């Protein structure tokens, strides 16, 4: 997260990390036993960690839970990053408390101007390498379909949308993929891609979770 | 392991969008720099017209 701030303790209880040897993506707890992340975050083995604030110094509410089942969207497209979404079934039920709890799916597609909260342990520098210990938060609005298509001509599918600033300086960055975009208590987006991080007229592009609400519940149901 | 045996490989990127995935999946360039993922090394070689190869996956 470039140009964000340290999340308040208990402000993003739904934030998880995906781990393989290191911190490689984020995710969102959407059920006591299920995480939603990006398709490009797929690996054949993933350890999910829940309740982290500082990713290097244990604070004591962390839960470490290996993935039982790792399901990349079946129409995931590596060329276009269309259907950049993934479900992880935790091998055990998360224990729910103040530091660990679920976030609602969206009941309607994203609205232009809506305030969203973006979070993650990805790069804080648009130039070089500044990976933080402390979980990072960004307030950023949903941008019009027109500004999004102008910024990424012919590359924005109906399963993507833009959140951030055309002025640059504030964005998700490498290490944030799979992380949440929460607007009005609903997971409207997953961190997916962009043209660098925090560049002028190159806001982040996010998977539009609303379009996957039916596939998410159906896939959870079939694997419960 | 002499020069020819130790040569780097070309960054190969599948995504066609003038941008990169925001995963952290580091690679080590023949320049000794860690690139946050292969797409970002491809993008960087294209932008600056450089030929930084991958010595190996992971950080340097």
């Amino acid at each position: 997260i470039v140009g964000g701030y340290n999340c308040e303790e208990n402000s993003v209880p739904y934030q998880v990390s995906l781990n393989s040897g290191y911190h490689f993506c984020g995710g969102s707890l959407i059920n006591e036993q299920w995480v939603v992340s990006a398709g490009h975050c797929y690996k054949s083995r993933i350890q999910v960690r829940l309740g982290e604030h500082n990713i290097e110094v244990l604070e004591g509410n962390e839960q470490f839970i290996n993935a039982a089942k790792i399901i990349r969207h079946p129409q995931y497209d590596r060329k276009t990053l269309n259907n950049d979404i993934m479900l992880i079934k935790l091998s055990s039920r998360a224990v729910i408390n103040a530091r660990v709890s679920t976030i609602s799916l969206p009941t309607a597609p994203p609205a232009t101007g809506t305030k969203c909260l973006i979070s993650g342990w990805g790069n804080t520098a648009s130039s070089g390498a500044d990976y933080p210990d402390e979980l990072q938060c960004l307030d950023a609005p949903v941008l019009s379909q027109a500004k999004c298509e102008a910024s990424y001509p012919g590359k924005i599918t109906s399963n993507m949308f833009c959140v951030g600033f055309l002025e640059g300086g504030k964005d998700s960055c490498q290490g944030d993929a799979g992380g949440p975009v929460v607007c009005n208590g609903q997971l409207q987006g997953v961190v997916s891609w962009g043209d660098g991080c925090a560049q002028k007229n190159k806001p982040g592009v996010y998977t539009k979770v609303y379009n996957y609400v039916k596939w998410i519940k159906n896939t959870i149901a079939a694997n419960s | 392991p002499g020069y020819l045996d130790s040569l780097g490989r070309e960054a190969k990127c599948y995504s066609e969008l003038n941008g990169c995935t925001k995963i952290y999946d580091p690679v080590c360039g023949t320049d000794g720099n860690t690139y946050p993922n292969e797409c970002v090394l491809c993008f960087e070689n294209r932008k600056r017209q450089t030929s930084i190869l991958i010595q190996k996956s992971g950080p340097c």
